[PDB]
């Protein structure tokens, strides 16, 4: 098994184009993600909320959809509860809100579009054990 | 006007406010005016368990107690609606607070006797036509007492009801049947009886305080074996409101 | 038969510990000298 | 001589037969206490609700449980910390239904064992001795320290210590294993080599001497009436045994010198324990065993198990099951 | 070791007990009798490194033996004052322990446990307050067993769906 | 006596293969599966998200051969308890009553 | 005669569907839009004689209500369990990841 | 008869303790 | 400690003990029925 | 957030899922945590009235930055590998991290353990040397020799 | 407790009968010629 073009292409948006990230692109994301991401969302689940996880699945039936970079990339400057009622930037880190969580603070455009990638790319390595938590350990 | 700091490990934290002995008056009761209980607050200060006779046609007595949870037994914080009925009784509808405690006290010979002393869901009326509440008021109501162990609760071998082995599963070839209330679990929901009576009043600050007793059912372990007869009694306060 | 469960071990404990206080008191005696 | 100086005499004298002591002024009261309370509470103690959720269990043998389950059970979650002495219960049976019991017995015990400790070097210095078998003793002695209190003092709570009794030690044990990874601790690791290190030279410096001994006896006769009291030639032929040790492996693998031999047999478990005792007090800060979770991965990302993993698996088993109905929130974060 | 406790509830055989007591105990008498020595030592040299100050041709003994005696005597209660019976009780100890051992893991071999209390269990069954130490364990192993046989045993394509799996509250 | 052999099936009316009990194993979950190996129903332990239960999937049993031979049983606690008998293979009625036996595996001479 | 009503329940529409009147609001998270204001409000007017009831919770908005009746055919109503709405067990019944 | 049993074999090695240390017999040097 | 005096050697002879077993086992055998009951 | 009374919400146990007593009647947080009570801090102090934790306070005056530090804290708990994965145990790799409080708290039992060690050491040798027998026992003048038997 | 009924006498007769064999050989010892 490798990491092929193929695993690396992921939705780029809602209306069926995708984009083809690169391994260094693979790589920053998953750099960028340990970074700013894991300390809650370490494989895919929600440690302060476990309700809610990162499976491609869930976010597809999150509003607005996050099943694709755009989303991901929205989501990480403006993020919003499930249903996209609330604007919660004040509690969950954020471009928006990089003034009350510095780690957010020196991440460029290219940054949020590697996390984006990672957090697409990761379960179709890893399957159930993204966003499983430990039964799939 | 005490702190954190001045009260923290000294007992002080689970007993209710006290009125002083000037406080023998009248709260005058506005009928078109609404009404809450800011603060309902229970302090226990003993618990009886009624004793079961072997004959069965004796004359059962409630018996004293040694608590041994420590002073962990008091219910506070508990706020809710205190309605002007039509025919001049007022009725408090509990809808939230720390309104519920484990309490496990044990009998002479050993039997401990684990209870959840509470008055979750409590609507407890008065008298008709209370124009101020006074020294001569009182309230009388029902309570809901809901299993002490909720559903996730397991026993030592692991056995629940939302939860947990469904049986014996260290005697594989046992016959069931003799084993069925053990294995089997079961949420007790039965109904408690209360009194408040009201021993002072600040007619100015719309304070009460007073005596109650409660009485209900102790913990069956889930559907394990029967519960217990209980009497609580003890002193309340409470702080009365225009809402 | 529905016999009292401790009588097996009365009956072994009447049997050995009078039997063992003369085997010791026998025993010592023939070790002595002469 | 006035009475206090008699007292004093007394006391310290080499003639006693069990030295007392200074140390021994404090060790005897606080180990007879320890002692007493122990038994009649593993006989007797009614259920102690260990972890604070008014689940109370049962330690003693009148209670249902035998010489392999029974315990003296530690103080409630509830208490944490705190001081419970028997004066801050309202009631000797609120008492025992917290634990009361444990928290008495342990510390009396850590402290008569320290004053053991100290009563080893006083009396080596009466008996005009060197002084470090007391060195030695602080190797079991730190371990004790170790899962009686250090553990309990980093985790928040006497209601993780060490249980006094076998079972309880067993639950002590696995517990540890989930929450710490224990066995991946190099520490732990380097006590089980100062233990079963220990147990190996034990036998075979038992056995190199017994194959030593100079022939003083008949073949009809226990070879140890070859031995004399106090005679002050060497039993067992020390050039024999090396003679043959140093063959089995090779010459300059063998002890020629007794003393430097013997210092080894004290050093190789002493060392090793003091790793296992401070192996249990940092993880005490939880400092943990080695984590290799998903260390391998393949060329696509898919994880590749190692042992780590599988023992992994086993932690978790633990970890999910213990104290089923204590815990309200995803983490075991004490 | 884990698939042991888990499984075979070993800790509980009074066999592998047996092997710790000869294990434990060969380690303390290690310790002990080496600290001993080194500490009743004869002033044989001027140094005050010690080491130097034996030869292995030398009669005599290189420590106090009636000095170590008397300090065991009155700091234990009982001392060694057989050198012979020291040195062999050092090689029974553990000798003996692991043979014990052995003998619970030739039970094992066989699934002759000693996994229960059968009284334990009895009372266990019909009373869901009665508590101890040997039931907590027990649900330990019942976690161990359900949480790795999956990957630890895959050749019986162990397939456990997550509502199936024992787990406490939360975790 | 042989109660005769179970055969469990789904509300769909598979057939349906309770997983056996290895040897290793004092205790052991209860798995039904279809003829692939896929899982089908079970008896589940925490219940707030269970997809599998007996109820769910509308399992019943119906025996052939021995002393239920002919018998069918829908009532989720008898499958159950049939299912539960299943994971150590066929299924004996015992009299537990002249020996007080207490329901624990013992070995047999050649394990002695 | 002796029942765990939870196995019992989960033999009725309750095993099939979003119980209105017992399941654990994070049961709404398996549908677009529920979670978490309109699951707050569900089960915050619970308990509901039928699940078209459900629509008249005062307040909601006309996307709301959309939303409601969208997903009507996911819901269903059975008689409130006391096991299963006791605890405050509906915002957190024990069940993480 | 079981607690009897274990308390018992336990009141038992306490004796033990007593006369291994008090009434052992000396060692005497030759 | 100086010896005491009055100690005495103590003798139970063979027949001696073969009477006393031969009571005992009688014994036991007359009155076993009685602890089984 | 979700609509919870926690206040009056019964846990498994009996005990507040989320907030019960101290064995003092403080109110405190619920859960394991229960043996922490005694903990105090700029961000949980706001929510604190003289009987310990207050429920409108609780109800009506959590701040979102109040949220954040709760959170950050929790998720950075001073637990992780020697190899410095942070987390529980049985955490999978991802997370570099272990506590300062860690190491520092481990460094400093290490060197104190190692510091009493040697204070028995030298202060044993002191006695010894001062006393004059740190060099082992005069054989023409062996002390116990002098004595009187124990027995 | 549901024990095992044979576990008192066999506890008995396992300490009992090693300990009487110490007590004989250790008593005909002592008598023994000084
Ligand atoms: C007979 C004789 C008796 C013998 C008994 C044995 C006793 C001692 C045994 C020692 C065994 C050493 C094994 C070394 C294994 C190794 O390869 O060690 C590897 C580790 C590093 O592991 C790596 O650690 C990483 C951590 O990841 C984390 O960090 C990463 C970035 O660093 C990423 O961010 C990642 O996402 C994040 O999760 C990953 O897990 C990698 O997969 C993993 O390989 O080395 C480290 O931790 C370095 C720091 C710790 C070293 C500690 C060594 C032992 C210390 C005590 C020794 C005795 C002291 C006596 C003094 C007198
Ligand atoms: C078998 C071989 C060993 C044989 C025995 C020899 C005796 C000594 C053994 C020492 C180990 C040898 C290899 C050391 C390599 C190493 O360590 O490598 C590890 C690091 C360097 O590697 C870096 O290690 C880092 C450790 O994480 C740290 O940095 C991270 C990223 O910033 C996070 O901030 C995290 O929170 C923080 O812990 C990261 O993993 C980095 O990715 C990685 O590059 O060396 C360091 O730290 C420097 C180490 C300083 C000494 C430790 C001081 C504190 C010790 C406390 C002891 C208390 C109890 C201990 C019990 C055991
Ligand atoms: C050697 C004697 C001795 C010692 C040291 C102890 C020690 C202890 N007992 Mg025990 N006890 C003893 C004999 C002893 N006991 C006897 C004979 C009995 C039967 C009567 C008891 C009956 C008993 C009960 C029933 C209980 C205890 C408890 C305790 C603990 C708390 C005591 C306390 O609060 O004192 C505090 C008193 C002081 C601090 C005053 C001393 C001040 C001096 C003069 C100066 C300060 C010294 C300094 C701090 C350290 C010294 C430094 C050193 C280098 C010199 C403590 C471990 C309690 C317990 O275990 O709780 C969990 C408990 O409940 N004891
Ligand atoms: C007070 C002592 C202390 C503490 C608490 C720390 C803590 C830390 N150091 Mg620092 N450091 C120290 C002393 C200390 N260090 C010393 C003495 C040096 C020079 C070697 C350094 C040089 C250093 C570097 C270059 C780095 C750190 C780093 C770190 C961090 C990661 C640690 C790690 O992964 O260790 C790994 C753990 C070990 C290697 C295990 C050590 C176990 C020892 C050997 C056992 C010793 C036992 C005892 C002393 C032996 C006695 C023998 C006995 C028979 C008596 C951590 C915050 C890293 C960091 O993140 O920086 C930002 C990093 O890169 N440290
Ligand atoms: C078919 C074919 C090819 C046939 C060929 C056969 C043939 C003739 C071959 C010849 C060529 C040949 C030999 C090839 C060899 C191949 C080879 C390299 C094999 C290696 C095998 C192997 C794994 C060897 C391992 C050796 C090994 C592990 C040794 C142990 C090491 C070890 C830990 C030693 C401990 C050392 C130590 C400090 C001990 C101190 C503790 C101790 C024992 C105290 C006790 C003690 C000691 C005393 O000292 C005295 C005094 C007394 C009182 C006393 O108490
Ligand atoms: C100097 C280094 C010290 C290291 C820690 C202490 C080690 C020795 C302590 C054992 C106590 C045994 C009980 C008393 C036993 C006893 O009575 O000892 C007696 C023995 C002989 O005493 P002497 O009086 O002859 O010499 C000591 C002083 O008086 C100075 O001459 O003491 C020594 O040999 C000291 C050795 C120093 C060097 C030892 C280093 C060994 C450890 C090296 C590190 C290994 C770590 C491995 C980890 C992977
Ligand atoms: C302040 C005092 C603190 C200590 C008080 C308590 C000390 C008790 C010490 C044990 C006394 C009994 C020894 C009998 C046996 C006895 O009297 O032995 C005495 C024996 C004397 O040896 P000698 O070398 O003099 O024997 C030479 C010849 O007789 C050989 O045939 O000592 C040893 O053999 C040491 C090894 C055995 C050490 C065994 C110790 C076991 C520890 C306890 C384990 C069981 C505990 C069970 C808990 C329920
Ligand atoms: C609290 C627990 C206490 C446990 C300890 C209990 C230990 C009690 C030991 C008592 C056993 C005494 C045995 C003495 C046995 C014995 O030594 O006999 C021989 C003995 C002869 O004594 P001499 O003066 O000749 O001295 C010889 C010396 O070697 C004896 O020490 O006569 C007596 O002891 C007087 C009474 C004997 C009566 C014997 C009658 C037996 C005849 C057969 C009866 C059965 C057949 C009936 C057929 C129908
Ligand atoms: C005579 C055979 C007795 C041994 C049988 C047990 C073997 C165990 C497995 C092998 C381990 C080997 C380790 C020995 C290490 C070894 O090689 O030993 C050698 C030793 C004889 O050695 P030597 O001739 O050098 O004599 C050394 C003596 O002088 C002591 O210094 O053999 C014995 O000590 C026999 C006594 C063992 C007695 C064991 C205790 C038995 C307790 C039984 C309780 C049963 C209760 C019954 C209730 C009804
Ligand atoms: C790092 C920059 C980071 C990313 C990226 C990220 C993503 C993310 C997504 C996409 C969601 C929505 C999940 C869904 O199924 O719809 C989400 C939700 C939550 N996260 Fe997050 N997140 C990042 C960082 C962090 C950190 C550091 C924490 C912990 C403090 C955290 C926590 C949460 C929480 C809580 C939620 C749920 C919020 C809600 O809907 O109420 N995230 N995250
Ligand atoms: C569970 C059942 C328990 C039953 C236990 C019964 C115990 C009975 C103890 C018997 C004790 C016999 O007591 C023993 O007597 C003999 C003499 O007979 C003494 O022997 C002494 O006198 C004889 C004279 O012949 C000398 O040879 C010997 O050298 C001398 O020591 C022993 O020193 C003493 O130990
Ligand atoms: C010598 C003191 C021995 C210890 C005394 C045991 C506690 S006293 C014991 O307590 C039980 C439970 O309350 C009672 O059921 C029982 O009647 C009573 O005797
Ligand atoms: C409601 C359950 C009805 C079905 C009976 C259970 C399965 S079978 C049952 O199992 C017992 C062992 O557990 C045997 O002792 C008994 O002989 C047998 O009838
Ligand atoms: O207490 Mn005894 O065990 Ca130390 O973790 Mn948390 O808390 Mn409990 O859980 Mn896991
Ligand atoms: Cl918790």
């Amino acid at each position: 098994a490798e990491l092929t073009p193929e695993v690396l292409t992921v939705p780029l948006n809602s209306e069926g184009k995708t984009i083809t990230l690169t391994e260094k692109q693979y790589l920053e994301g998953k750099r960028l993600f340990q970074y700013a991401c894991a300390s809650c969302h370490v494989g895919g689940i929600t440690k302060t909320n476990p309700s809610l996880d990162l499976r491609t699945e869930t976010l597809a039936l999150a509003t607005p959809p996050r099943d694709n970079i755009e989303g991901l990339v929205d989501y990480m400057k403006n993020p919003t509860t499930y249903d996209g009622e609330q604007e919660i930037a004040e509690v969950h880190p954020s471009l928006r809100s990089a003034d009350i969580f510095p780690k957010m603070r020196n991440l460029t455009e290219k940054d949020l579009v590697a996390i984006a990638g990672h957090i697409l790319v990761e379960p179709k390595i890893l399957g159930d054990k993204w966003g499983g938590g430990k039964v799939y350990y | 006007t005490l702190t954190y700091d001045d009260i923290v490990g000294t007992g002080l934290a689970n007993k209710c406010p006290t009125l002083d002995d000037t406080a023998r008056g009248a709260y005058p009761i506005d009928s078109s005016q609404t009404y809450r209980i800011a603060r309902l607050c229970l302090q226990p200060t003993t618990f009886l368990v009624k004793e079961e006779p072997k004959n069965k046609r004796q004359e059962a007595e409630f018996v004293p107690t040694k608590l041994v949870t420590r002073e962990t037994t008091s219910l506070d914080q508990i706020q809710g609606e205190l309605k002007v009925n039509s025919d001049g009784s007022l009725t408090f509808v509990e809808e939230d607070g720390i309104d519920f405690q484990p309490v496990t006290v044990q009998m002479a010979g050993g039997e401990r006797i684990p209870l959840l002393f509470t008055v979750k869901n409590l609507v407890a009326s008065t008298q008709p036509n209370v124009t101020s509440i006074t020294t001569s008021t009182d309230f009388k109501g029902e309570f809901n007492v809901p299993s002490y162990r909720t559903a996730n609760f397991l026993d030592p071998k692991g056995r629940g009801l939302a939860s947990g082995y469904d049986s014996a599963i260290a005697l594989p070839q046992a016959k069931e049947e003799e084993l069925a209330r053990a294995n089997v679990k079961r949420f007790s929901l039965t109904k408690g009886q209360i009194s408040l009576n009201v021993a002072k009043v600040d007619g100015r600050t719309g304070e009460i305080a007073g005596t109650f007793e409660s009485e209900q059912l102790s913990d069956d372990d889930m559907g394990a074996h029967e519960p217990h007869e209980v009497k609580i009694q003890g002193v309340f306060y409470a702080s009365i409101e225009p809402a | 038969m529905e016999v009292n469960q401790l009588g097996l071990i009365a009956t072994a404990l009447f049997v050995l510990v009078p039997s063992v206080f003369l085997i010791i008191l026998y025993v010592q005696t023939e070790s002595q000298q002469k | 001589a006035n009475l206090w100086e008699r007292f004093c005499n007394w006391v310290t004298s080499t003639d006693n037969r069990l030295y007392v002591g200074w140390f021994g002024v404090i060790m005897i009261p606080t180990l007879l206490a320890a002692t007493i309370c122990f038994v009649i509470a593993f006989i007797a103690a009614p259920p102690v609700d260990i972890d604070g959720i008014r689940e109370p269990v049962s330690g003693s043998l009148l209670y249902g449980n035998n010489i392999i389950t029974g315990a003296v059970v530690p103080s409630s979650n509830a208490i944490g910390l705190h001081f419970y002495p028997i004066w801050e219960a309202a009631s000797l049976d609120e008492w025992l239904y917290n634990g009361g019991p444990y928290q008495l017995i342990i510390f009396h015990f850590l402290l008569g064992a320290s004053c053991y400790m100290g009563r080893q070097w006083e009396l080596s210095y009466r008996l005009g001795m060197r002084p470090w078998i007391c060195v030695a003793y602080s190797a079991p002695l730190a371990s004790a320290f170790a899962v009686f209190l250090i553990y309990p003092i980093g985790q928040g709570s006497f209601s993780d210590g060490m249980p006094l009794g076998i079972s309880g030690t067993f639950n002590f044990m696995i517990v540890f294993q989930a929450e710490h990874n224990i066995l991946m601790h190099p520490f732990h690791q380097l006590g089980v080599a100062g233990v079963f290190g220990g147990a190996l030279f034990c036998a075979m410096h038992g056995s190199l001497v017994t194959s030593s001994l100079i022939r003083e006896t008949t073949e009809t006769e226990s070879a140890n009436y070859g031995y004399k009291f106090g005679q002050e030639e060497e039993t067992y032929n020390i050039v024999a045994a090396h003679g043959y040790f140093g063959r089995l492996i090779f010459q300059y693998a063998s002890f020629n010198n007794s003393r430097s031999l013997h210092f080894f047999l004290a050093a190789w478990p002493v060392v090793g324990v003091w790793f296992a005792a401070l192996g249990i007090s940092t993880m005490a800060f939880n400092l943990n065993g080695f984590n290799f979770n998903h260390s391998v991965i393949d060329a696509k990302g898919n994880v590749i198990n190692t042992w780590a993993d599988i023992i992994n698996r086993a932690n978790l088993g633990m970890e999910v099951m213990h104290e089923r109905n204590a815990h309200n929130f995803p983490l075991d974060l004490a | 070791l884990l698939f042991f406790q888990g499984f075979h509830n070993w800790t509980l055989n009074p066999f592998h007990m047996m092997g710790v007591a000869g294990v434990l105990g060969g380690a303390l008498l290690c310790a002990i009798h080496g600290a001993t020595v080194e500490n009743t030592l004869f002033q044989d040299g001027e140094g005050a490194s010690t080491f130097r100050a034996f030869n292995p041709t030398q009669a005599e003994e290189t420590y106090s033996m009636v000095t170590a005696n008397r300090f065991w005597s009155q700091i234990f209660g009982i001392a060694f004052s057989n050198k012979r019976w020291l040195h062999f009780f050092m090689l029974f100890v553990p000798v003996t322990g692991l043979w014990m051992s052995a003998i619970g893991v030739v039970g094992l071999a066989l699934n002759l446990r000693s996994y229960d209390f059968i009284s334990q269990e009895i009372r266990a069954a019909e009373d869901p307050e009665f508590e101890t130490f040997y039931t907590k364990n027990l649900l330990l192993n019942e976690g161990i067993r359900a949480w790795m046989a999956p990957q630890d045993q895959p050749h019986e394509n162990f397939v456990f769906p997550e509502e199936v799996l024992p787990r406490g509250n939360a975790l | 006596a042989w109660k005769g052999h179970a055969v469990f099936r789904n509300k769909e009316g598979e057939e349906l293969f309770v997983r056996r009990m290895p040897a290793f194993f004092e205790s052991f979950p209860v798995i039904l599966t279809d003829k692939n190996g896929v899982v089908k129903a079970d008896i589940p332990f925490r219940r707030a998200e269970s997809k599998y239960s007996f109820e769910q999937q509308g399992v019943t049993v119906s025996f052939y051969g021995g002393e239920l031979n002919g018998q069918t049983f829908t009532d989720p606690p008898t499958v159950k308890s049939y299912a539960r008998k299943a994971i150590f293979g066929e299924i004996f009625e015992f009299d537990t009553e002249t020996l007080n036996s207490d329901g624990i595996f013992r070995t047999s001479p050649r394990g002695w | 005669e002796l029942v765990n009503v939870v196995d019992e329940k989960l033999g009725t529409a309750y095993g099939e569907k979003i119980d209105l009147n017992n399941t654990n609001i994070a049961a709404f998270i398996q549908y677009r839009g529920l979670y978490p204001t309109l699951a707050k409000l569900i089960v915050k007017n619970a308990p509901y004689e039928s699940v078209e009831d459900v629509l008249n919770i005062p307040g909601l908005t006309e996307r709301q209500k959309q939303i409601l009746r969208e997903n009507l055919e996911h819901f269903t109503v059975t008689e409130v369990e006391t096991a299963l709405v006791e605890g405050g067990d509906r915002y957190n019944n024990g069940l993480y990841k | 008869m079981e607690t009897i049993t274990y308390v018992f074999i336990f009141a038992c090695i306490i004796a033990l303790f007593f006369f291994a240390i008090f009434f052992r017999e000396p060692p005497r040097i030759t | 400690m100086e010896p005491n005096p009055n100690r005495q050697p103590v003798e139970l002879n063979r027949t001696s003990l073969y009477l006393g077993l031969l009571l005992i086992l009688v014994l036991a055998l007359l009155f076993s029925s009685y602890f089984f009951n | 957030k979700l609509g919870a009374n926690v206040g009056s919400a019964q846990g498994p146990t009996g005990l507040g899922k989320y907030l019960m007593r101290s064995p003092t009647g403080e109110i405190i947080f619920g859960g394991e945590t229960m043996r922490f009570w005694d903990f105090r801090g700029p961000w949980l102090e706001p929510l604190r009235g003289p009987n310990g934790l207050d429920l409108n306070k609780i109800k009506n005056d959590i701040q979102p930055w109040q949220e954040r530090r709760a959170a950050e804290y929790m998720t950075h708990a001073p637990l992780g590998s020697l190899n410095s994965v942070g987390g529980v145990a049985t955490e999978i790799n991802s997370v570099n991290f272990v506590s300062p409080r860690s190491w520092l708290a481990t460094s400093h039992f290490v060197l104190a353990f190692f510091f009493l060690v040697g204070h028995l050491w030298h202060a044993g040798r002191a006695r010894a040397a001062a006393a004059g027998f740190e060099k082992g026992i005069d054989r023409e003048s062996e002390p116990v020799l002098s004595m009187p038997s124990l027995d």
